[PDB]
Parts: structure tokens; C-alpha cells; sequence
């Protein structure tokens, strides 16, 4: 595994998130389920817990963007960059942005929102990219298996090195 | 940062610039402040262009990338003995911008077919689409496509097709994988 400077990790175990906007590719319920599942990957193996807020300020602000979306890191249309995120901290810190010029799905087609979100949330929590193509924190997307997602050991070990099991 | 898997031909065809180069220095450059007041920096790599396979005639002397991996920042070896195959975006004359989603690999990791394909074979294939096969069964929907089967056949983006094949238009048929 690989972690960003360990000193700057989330000092509190209860974190909040908010879905700022929704891709029209899936229903609100489907988007919500994808993100809920994505956070659970991490909370299942650490003391972190996540609560979704319907409004107001949250630690992890999630949004869908097309090209220039407000920050210095514009998306690039279909394919290429799929999403990005920011390490723990104020404002942008912890936030995740998904490129809506992708087709987001709950399947093997287009790009699976849950899988990409699980990776990005890894950054939101302090993990860097892994050099192992088999790890979730590997930056190039590969559609995983057939049905049953299992957080690879390396990613478990990384996040626990930060927050404990 | 999450990136689409890409076969080298796609990378060649989609990038503004494709070069063989060596990075010799790294420097942080001030690029303003974000909406919250955080200073924005870019990393500036001073490079030596060894050869350009595609791009503007003005040689690339600088490559910019984000400081953070998490917004797709790239780290290059600045020792000066490590060569890279860099595909990326063209900025002002002599400047280039790269992200992790770009195709960037150590020159020495390239198959002989991949190195040679940079001169002309990949360009020959640009009119063909290379399509992903995330999970079987994936079909050949159209004649102008090749199906990239590396992921589902073997477990590597740089599989058999990436290393040895290009997707090029045939006479009678349209596109098909070719090893030449
Ligand atoms: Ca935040
Ligand atoms: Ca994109
Ligand atoms: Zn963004
Ligand atoms: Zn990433």
C-alpha cells in the first residue's frame, strides 16, 4: 500500500458526506446505494463511520462534473480521467468529483460508480495509489470480477495502518 | 484519481503529443489560489526530448503536472538516466501537461513492437476504434472496431494485444487486430 503524509489523517471517526448533485445516468436511489456501498468497504475494516447529510456542510462533498467544474483540474470528456478526490483536510479536503461525461452504471457497462467511488474515497481517507494492479487503490480502472466485491488485503492493510482495524 | 484503461494505440491516437524523453529536474511553480484561498502549485519538469513521434515542431522542454496523485499528478524520475514514453497534452509552444491517465511508461518496458509502432503503425490504426471488454461476453458491435480482450483473457492492461497488436483497417473487412 501507499499513504499520504500520515500526520494529516481524519482526527475524528465520525465523518459526514453529502451528494451535491446526481448523474442522470442512474436514479437517485441507485447513486445513493453505490456511495453507501463504497463507504462501507472502508468502515467495515476500521473505526470510521459515515453519515449522509441531506443538506449543509459535510466533510466529504461529492459531485458530478463535466470538464471545467469549479476547480483547477478540469475533466476531459468521455473516457480518460474518470474521477478524482482530495486527501483529508478542510474545504476540498476529502471531496470527490466524478466526470459525468462518463456513463455511470451499477453494472459492468460504462464505468461502475461503486468501484470508482470506493477508490476515490480511499483518497478522501488518506490513502495514495498502490503499485499493485490488483489493489483497489490502483489508479487504472479495471472492471472487477463477476459479482461479489472483496476489498483486497493490501487496501485493508493500508487503511488500518492509518486508522486501526 | 481513476483512469480508463487504454491500449497504446488509443493513447497515441488520442494524445496531442507523443515523445521519448528524459526528465532532468523538478521544480514547484506558483499558479495562484483556489476559491478557498489555497495556493495552487504545479510541478514543472525540465526535460530533454529524445524524439517526437507526434506533435508540434517546437521541442518540449517543460512538462507540468499536479502536485497531488489524487487529482492525477504524475511523478517522474529526475535522475537523468531514466527514459520515458510520454503521451500528453500540448500547452504553449515548448510546454506539455501530463496526468496519470496519460500513457507514460519507462521506455525500457516497451515491447519492440510497441516502440516501432510509434513511428507509423499506430497512426495507421487511428481510424479504428479499440473497444473495452469489461466482462464476457463482449461482442463486435461494428466493423470499425477491434475488441480489446487482454483484461478478460489474461489479467493485465499491457497484455498480449497491448504488446504486439494494432487495430487497423483491412480491405474487405474494416478493422481487425494485426501483429504484422
Ligand atoms: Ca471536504
Ligand atoms: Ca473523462
Ligand atoms: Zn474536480
Ligand atoms: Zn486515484
Amino acid at each position: 500500500y501507499n499513504v499520504f503524509p500520515r500526520t494529516l489523517k481524519w482526527s475524528k471517526m465520525n465523518l459526514t458526506y453529502r451528494i451535491v448533485n446526481y448523474t442522470p445516468d442512474m436514479t437517485h436511489s441507485e447513486v445513493e446505494k453505490a456511495f453507501k456501498k463504497a463507504f462501507k468497504v472502508w468502515s467495515d475494516v476500521t473505526p470510521l463511520n459515515f453519515t449522509r447529510l441531506h443538506d449543509g456542510i459535510a466533510d466529504i462533498m461529492i459531485s458530478f462534473g463535466i470538464k471545467e467544474h469549479g476547480d483547477f483540474y478540469p475533466f476531459d470528456g468521455p473516457s480518460g480521467l474518470l474521477a478524482h478526490a482530495f486527501p483529508p483536510g478542510p474545504n476540498y479536503g476529502g471531496d470527490a468529483h466524478f466526470d459525468d461525461d462518463e456513463t455511470w452504471t451499477s453494472s459492468s457497462k460504462g464505468y461502475n460508480l461503486f468501484l470508482v467511488a470506493a477508490h476515490e474515497f480511499g483518497h478522501s481517507l488518506g490513502l495514495d495509489h498502490s503499485k499493485d494492479p490488483g489493489a483497489l487503490m490502483f489508479p487504472i480502472y479495471t472492471y472487477t470480477g463477476k459479482s461479489h466485491f472483496m476489498l483486497p488485503d493490501d487496501d485493508v492493510q493500508g487503511i488500518q495502518s492509518l486508522y486501526g482495524p | 484519481c481513476s483512469c480508463s484503461p487504454v491500449h497504446p494505440q488509443q493513447a497515441f491516437c488520442n494524445a496531442d503529443i507523443v515523445i521519448r524523453a528524459k526528465a532532468v529536474n523538478k521544480k514547484e511553480v506558483d499558479s495562484g489560489n483556489d476559491i478557498y484561498g489555497n495556493p495552487i502549485k504545479r510541478i514543472q519538469y525540465e526535460i530533454k526530448q529524445i524524439k517526437m513521434f507526434k506533435g508540434p515542431d517546437q521541442d518540449i522542454e517543460f512538462i507540468y503536472t499536479a502536485p497531488a496523485a489524487a487529482v492525477c499528478g504524475v511523478s517522474l524520475d529526475i535522475g537523468g538516466k531514466k527514459e520515458y514514453l510520454i503521451a500528453g497534452k500540448a500547452e504553449g509552444n515548448g510546454n506539455m501537461h501530463i496526468t496519470l491517465c496519460d500513457f507514460i511508461v519507462p521506455w525500457d518496458t516497451l515491447s519492440a513492437t510497441q516502440k516501432k509502432s510509434l513511428n507509423h503503425r499506430y497512426q495507421m490504426g487511428c481510424e479504428c476504434k479499440i473497444t473495452r471488454c469489461p466482462m464476457i461476453p463482449c461482442y463486435i458491435s461494428s466493423p470499425d472496431e477491434c475488441l480489446w480482450m487482454d483484461w478478460v483473457t489474461e489479467k493485465n492492461i499491457n497484455g498480449h494485444q497491448a504488446k504486439f497488436f494494432a487495430c487497423i483497417k483491412r480491405s474487405d473487412g474494416s478493422c481487425a487486430w494485426y501483429r504484422g
